[PDB]
RNA sequence: AGCCUGUGUACCAGGAGGGGAACAACCCAGAGAUAGGUUAAGGUCCCCAAGUGUGGAUUAAGUGUAAUCCUCUGAAGGUGGUCUCGAGCCCUAGACAGCCGGGAGGUGAGCUUAGAAGCAGCUACCCUCUAAGAAAAGCGUAACAGCUUACCGGCCGAGGUU
RNA sequence: UGUCCCAACGUUGGGCCCGGUGAACUGUACAUUCCAGUGCGGAGUCUGGAGACACCCAGGGGGAAGCGAAGACCCUAUGGA
RNA sequence: CGAGUGGCUUGCUACCUCGAUGUCGGUUCCCUCCAUCCUGCCCGUGCAGAAGCGGGCAAGGGUGAGGUUGUUCGCCUAUUAAAGGAGGUCGUGAGCUGGGUUUAGACCGUCGUGAGACAGGUCGGCUGCUAUCUACUGGGUGUGUAGGUGUCUGACAAGA
RNA sequence: CGCCACACGGGGUAAGAGCUGAACGCAUCUAAGCUCGAAACCCACUUGGAAAAGAGACACCGCCGAGGUCCCGCGUACAAG
């Protein structure tokens, strides 16, 4: 419901990874950060092996709880707040900068960061957030 | 590395991204040909399959890209044929194609019927105790005779005995 | 098997202690397993109207006595239901005995049988004098 | 060397606490095949009796034969289809978009609504068919009530309010038949949903015993022979391990046990009439009398008498409609005694 | 017993038998096969199994591998084949065993082993350039009855 | 054996501070207070100060991102996964593979045998036609038949093989 | 013959709520924890993560290597009886 | 013969604990592991079939009742699809039991001059506590989001 | 101890059966691509769930009065609440 970004990023074909790390750090210095195009965002490697990870991971859990997310909206926002010291003031105020998104809820574009682009003509060994959240069993909202 | 495939004058190749159409008077096959670093092009009136690497992962896609744009190229020509018989000893086996599938009943004195639905746009012929299975896509056309073949299969008995089942006659 | 016909409150336990309804030479039968069945943690296997079991011969003739048999259960006190919503009880608890092919091993009957068990083994049936 | 043993109570209805609605809510609908139309009804459960039917299985060897039946008896006059409720599919799920409300009320639904004095029909219509038009539209539902007041047994006048799914044909034709229902004043009967013989997946909040013990709400057993007389009888050995020394929320516990609501599937449904046929001498215990449009639900159904129990078709039958059964008999004897 | 119990090099030289008594018996039957009263020389193919790792191989290995060795030569040149190999090494490390806690410990005799440096020749054979694959194929045999890994070098022989 | 028992030495014990996730003795370091500066070990995508540094190569397993270690496993054995370096031989007088064609006569060798004709066994293993073609390498047959290998030719066209 | 299959219903006194009366045990500190790891190798407190809005009522006792006793067993003392 | 994995058995060590961390077996109740006994799907066969035998994927579910014995294990019986094995302080005594072990009484055999002993047998022989914290099962009051009523959404979570 | 109810079907895989197909002119289920395939995995189904801190959505009513509390008669509820 309406976020003032002073950044809208567009995780298309974008390594998560490095885009969270990007996202993170600008976020600790104030930045208000909006990513867009979530289930877009791309993990490199074998997908049987990424997969079985976020499964585990799923699994996972007792009654103190372990409640890790399943769409590729959580997933992303889970990868930036273990970039960031979310329990502490600072952390918490940064990473509460920080929102992700399916689609693109923006008239803007997102612009696309530096060094965090896949180019799929050169790679076959990837996978998207889309593609994990529905083998995860999410309800493909996107 | 580079191969260039001259098309055919009874075919024109188009293409766009990763995805490449073949039309024929027999028809047409569209195709993706993704893999890390090989441009595959339509230059004029022949296709190009080129990279800059020429390492063995490499070389070998190069090869396996050439015998499907090739087998594309006699698909919308010549077309694609599969010749099949249907072999039985005690009970007669029904084999008719309904709808888009292929039905097969009495297998064996089964009650229960055992289909398969085709493939693409691919033709299923029956004459008789023979099959023939056509079309231009290589892969449906070769799938839907495997298929048919693979629908009268048994792991419970001694195959040696038990011979009933539709087979590959004739490969193209 | 074949379906009974009517509900079954099984009124017999391993152990049980019954009446050989039949002139085999058998008097009185042990119940020792029941066909078919397997229970659940610390529960005694049980049987009623219907069921084979295998039982052993507890008072009769010395050549029956202590053999162990296979078995039909014709009467049994707790009650069983029919299609018609009546319970059916009988005076005691009986079984008859029977062989491999469930053919009985005796001549003659003895008392009456439910109908239900006499539809589920015919040959015991073709041996009852009454059939209630 | 310890046996095997499956555990006690299911996990799959936690936590057993008590209900927030005493008032079922359908979790799933039936899926969209025939003409457009109300996925569901509500009645108010009156007492048991048992009906002589004539066997309708073609594959049961007493087909054509006469069978007693069990039988609860549900109080189920005509509803009210007050509105017609809007979703649209979001980036979230499902989020109700708008509503078209009606004119004509119940003179007692003001017991439990603040009813709509101004409101505009159409502009919520309009808002709903652009939803369509751009294709943005999720499932349609109407938001109904019952009218207590009806049944006499009932001392409740105030209505019980529900969302119910419509479904059927194109969302077109279905919101047609949405907005069609609602106009008139929304009232609609059992008839024209569910037909005799048919299966209904039945939903209420079960009867309430409070605090109970893990013997009566997790049926482990009691303890045994001498170790039932050392001052412990219906007391579990123990919470747990030494390692996790913890108690896990799996080892059954004391705690409320009843008023939770449950969704019965697969109940076929006997008869649907009106009058007093299935009624009671003396009336049914702690109930009352019925005459008045009423249902006959195969068996056992969720909670006390009194209780609001829902019916929906059944999403997961196991077995064709075998229609309209043939009643030989309705007991109509005391249920004292 | 495993070996992993007495493969390493971990214990002072333990050989002299005026000081050791009770020492079982070498379970190698012979240390020169094939045509003994023949020379090396008078072979074109020389073929070696070198030990990889330095380690101790217990008389028992020393049998197997040679055992399975020698067999296969028999069996593929004949019980006189025109070849001759050689086992040149010789358990003279004698091994014990503490088999009363560590109390006492120093343990009975029970055994012998070859030392062998690592590249050192195990065995060697001598064939003609025919049987070259075959006297190979022995030692494939031998090497997998042995600890350690080893190459199977060729020295004279250069019919490549 | 995070075992027992020697020996030399430095350390902990009785040694801060920096690093090593945490961590008596592993690394830097021996330390009055206070202050500015520059380094050490170690580190520079984020958590966390410093590179999403440069030239180049390899890896596709999430191998790995783990100096030392009770703490970090990974073995004998195997691998036409892939990269790189070398040696021998063959090749536009056409190599390697594939496909097409030929694979023939004396004579079904002799012997053994009722019979054996490439192909049970034994011995021999020769010469005509010719561009080739065994007294036959593997199936196949009761024995024949039949099917292929050797060997020669053709189509093809560039590296191939060890 | 309810010891058991297999548990049920009931009775009296407690338990629960209210008035009055009104102790003791125990207490280095801090303390909402859970999963792993580490550590004198059996951690609510160290490390990494996970989870965690405060308070209160009832409960059966998983953990605090729970409370209660300077281990009775074993060894040692140039101890005792 | 050679190379390993596990940490269920046994041994070894003496690192922790002697101002006490209660023993074996059983029981009750919960979670887990797979080196799979059954069930699902497969491959081979000295696979005609039926059935065996061996092998592969696989831990969802199941693996029960009884006779001797304190027994674990095991021997035995009838059933069964099968009646698998193991970890959780050899899970589980501020849960139960107390048959066994393991005091004080007594007997037998053996040993000892004797008192007395025995890693032999045997009869009898006591089980404390009102829960502070934490954990969980259920039930409330408040604050936050920020006037009210009614209806929902579904991130997560549990299931066999 | 009695009575009622507790799928069918999709999707993706393992072992495995195959298709097209190079590297290596052939062959090859695999290297890229694909068709199938387990009681197992996901969905289907049931239960909880605005304290989900991005702390939610809709409709109507009300701000001089909508709604609510106390009070009273009672239970489909209940140890207090
Ligand atoms: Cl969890
Ligand atoms: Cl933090
Ligand atoms: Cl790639
Ligand atoms: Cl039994
Ligand atoms: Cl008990
Ligand atoms: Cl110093
Ligand atoms: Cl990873
Ligand atoms: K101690
Ligand atoms: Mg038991
Ligand atoms: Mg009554
Ligand atoms: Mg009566
Ligand atoms: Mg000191
Ligand atoms: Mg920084
Ligand atoms: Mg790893
Ligand atoms: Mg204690
Ligand atoms: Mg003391
Ligand atoms: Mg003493
Ligand atoms: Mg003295
Ligand atoms: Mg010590
Ligand atoms: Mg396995
Ligand atoms: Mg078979
Ligand atoms: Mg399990
Ligand atoms: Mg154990
Ligand atoms: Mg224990
Ligand atoms: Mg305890
Ligand atoms: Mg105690
Ligand atoms: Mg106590
Ligand atoms: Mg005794
Ligand atoms: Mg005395
Ligand atoms: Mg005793
Ligand atoms: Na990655
Ligand atoms: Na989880
Ligand atoms: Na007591
Ligand atoms: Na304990
Ligand atoms: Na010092
Ligand atoms: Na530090
Ligand atoms: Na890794
Ligand atoms: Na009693
Ligand atoms: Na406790
Ligand atoms: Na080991
Ligand atoms: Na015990
Ligand atoms: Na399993
Ligand atoms: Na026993
Ligand atoms: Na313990
Ligand atoms: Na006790
Ligand atoms: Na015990
Ligand atoms: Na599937
Ligand atoms: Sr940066
Ligand atoms: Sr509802
Ligand atoms: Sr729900
Ligand atoms: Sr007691
Ligand atoms: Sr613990
Ligand atoms: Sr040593
Ligand atoms: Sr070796
Ligand atoms: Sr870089
Ligand atoms: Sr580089
Ligand atoms: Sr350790
Ligand atoms: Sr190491
Ligand atoms: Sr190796
Ligand atoms: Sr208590
Ligand atoms: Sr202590
Ligand atoms: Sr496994
Ligand atoms: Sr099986
Ligand atoms: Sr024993
Ligand atoms: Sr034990
Ligand atoms: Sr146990
Ligand atoms: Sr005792
Ligand atoms: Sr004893
Ligand atoms: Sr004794
Ligand atoms: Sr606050
Ligand atoms: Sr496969
Ligand atoms: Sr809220």
């Amino acid at each position: 419901a309406e976020f003032d970004a002073d950044v809208i990023v567009d995780a298309r074909d974008c390594i998560m990874g490095r885009v969270a790390s990007q996202v993170a750090e600008q976020a600790l210095d104030g930045e208000t950060v909006a990513v867009v195009n979530a289930e877009r965002a791309v993990i490199t490697g074998r997908e049987e092996q990424i997969v079985e990870k976020y499964e585990k991971r799923v699994d996972i859990g007792n009654d103190n709880g372990y409640f890790y997310p399943k769409r590729p909206d959580g997933i992303f926002k889970r990868t930036i707040r273990g970039m960031l010291p979310h329990k502490k003031q600072r952390g918490r105020e940064a990473f509460e900068s920080v929102r992700v998104y399916l689609g693109n809820p923006y008239d803007e574009d997102g612009e696309v960061l530096d060094g965090t682009s896949l180019d799929r003509l050169s790679n076959i060994k990837f996978v998207t957030l889309g593609e994990i959240s529905e083998t995860l069993g999410a309800n493909k909202t996107w | 590395p580079r191969v260039e495939l001259e098309i055919p004058e009874d075919v024109d190749a188009e293409q766009d991204h990763l995805d490449i159409t073949v039309e024929g008077d027999n028809g047409s096959v569209t195709r993706r040909l993704w893999y890390p670093d090989i441009d595959v092009s339509v230059d004029g009136d022949t296709v190009v399959i080129e990279s800059d690497e020429d390492n063995a992962k490499t070389m070998s896609t190069i090869g396996t890209f050439q015998s499907h744009i090739e087998n594309m190229f006699h698909g919308v020509t010549e077309g694609w044929e599969y010749g099949m018989e249907v072999f039985y000893s005690h009970f007669p086996m029904q084999v008719n194609v309904e709808g888009d599938e292929v039905v097969i009943e009495n297998f064996l004195g089964e009650k229960a019927p055992r289909r398969t639905t085709i493939h693409g746009d691919t033709d299923v012929e029956i004459d008789g105790e023979e099959l023939t299975v056509s079309g231009p896509d290589i892969e449906a056309v070769g799938q839907t005779a495997a298929d048919i073949e693979q629908l009268t299969r048994i792991n419970d008995k001694d195959v040696r005995v038990f011979q009933d089942g539709v087979y590959i006659t004739r490969k193209p | 098997m074949e379906a009974l016909g009517a509900d079954v409150t099984q009124g017999l336990e391993k152990g049980s202690l019954i009446t050989c309804a039949d002139n085999t030479g058998a008097r009185e039968l042990k119940v020792i397993s029941v066909h078919g069945y397997s229970g659940t943690k610390n529960r005694l296997p049980k049987a009623g109207l219907g069921d084979k079991i295998t039982v052993s011969v507890t008072k009769g003739t010395p050549e029956m006595r202590r053999q162990v048999l296979e078995a039909v259960v014709v009467r049994q006190r707790k009650p069983i239901r029919r299609p018609d919503g009546t319970r059916v009880k009988f005076e005691d608890n009986a079984a008859v005995i029977v062989d491999e092919n469930e053919d009985p091993r005796g001549t003659e009957l003895k008392g009456p049988i439910a109908r239900e068990v006499a539809q589920r083994f015919g040959s015991v049936a073709s041996a009852a004098t009454m059939i209630v | 060397p310890q046996p095997s043993r499956p555990r006690k109570g299911s996990l799959g209805f936690g936590p057993r606490k008590r209900s927030t609605s005493e008032t079922p809510r359908f979790n799933s609908w039936p899926s969209d095949d025939g003409q457009p139309g109300v996925q569901g009804f509500a009645g108010y459960k009156a007492g048991m009796t048992h009906v002589v039917l004539v066997n309708d299985e073609p594959n049961s060897p007493r087909e054509g034969m006469e069978e007693t039946v069990p039988v609860t008896v549900i109080e189920t006059p005509p509803m009210r289809a007050v509105a017609l409720r809007a979703y649209e599919d979001t980036p979230y799920g499902q989020r109700p978009l708008t509503e078209v409300w009606t004119d004509e009320f119940h003179s007692e639904l003001d017991r439990t609504l603040d009813v709509p004095e101004d409101h505009d029909p159409d502009a919520a219509e309009e808002q709903i068919r652009d939803a369509h038009e751009a294709g943005d539209l999720g499932d349609l539902r109407l938001i109904t009530h019952t009218v207590p007041d009806a049944v006499p047994s009932v001392p409740k006048k105030k209505p019980d309010v529900m969302e119910t799914r419509v479904g059927g044909g194109s969302v077109s034709d279905r919101l047609d038949h949405a907005l069609d229902i609602v106009e008139d004043g929304g009232e609609h009967a059992m008839n024209d949903i569910f037909r005799a013989g048919e299966y209904a997946d039945v939903a209420g909040v079960t009867k309430g015993k409070g605090t109970q013990g893990p013997v009566k709400r997790w049926g482990v057993q009691k303890r045994k022979g001498k170790h039932a007389r050392q001052g412990w009888r219906r007391r579990i050995g123990n919470l747990g391990p030494w390692n996790p020394s913890r108690v896990r929320s799996t080892v059954p516990q004391q705690g409320q046990t009843g008023y939770h609501q449950r969704t019965e599937l697969n109940k076929r449904l006997i008869d649907i009439g009106e009058g007093d046929e299935p009624t009671v001498d003396g009336g049914f215990v702690n109930y009352g009398e019925v005459d008045g449009p009423y249902t006959l639900v195969k068996g056992s159904v969720p909670g006390p008498d009194k209780r609001l129990v829902r019916f929906r078709p059944a999403v997961r039958p196991n077995d064709q409609p075998r229609l309209d059964p043939e009643v030989r008999y309705v007991s109509n004897e005391s249920n004292q005694g | 017993k495993p070996a992993s119990m007495y493969r390493d090099i971990d214990k002072p030289a333990y050989t002299r038998r005026e000081y050791i008594t009770g020492i079982p018996g070498s379970k190698i039957a012979q240390h020169k096969m094939g045509r003994k009263q023949k020379d090396a020389d008078d072979y074109p193919v020389q073929i070696s199994l070198i030990v990889e790792e330095t380690v101790q191989l217990r008389h028992g290995s020393l049998e197997a591998s040679r055992l399975s060795a020698n067999r296969h030569l028999i069996k593929e040149l004949g019980e006189e084949g025109d070849y001759k190999m050689t086992l040149r090494k010789f358990p003279h490390q004698v091994l014990r065993e503490n088999k009363d806690g560590m109390r006492a410990a120093f343990g009975k005799i029970v055994g012998t082993a070859a030392r062998v440096q690592a590249g050192e020749q195990l065995f060697t054979a001598y064939c003609n350039v025919e049987d070259a694959e075959h006297v190979k194929e022995a030692f494939r045999r031998a090497y997998n009855k042995i600890t350690p890994s080893c190459r199977i070098d060729s020295s004279p022989a250069g019919n490549a």
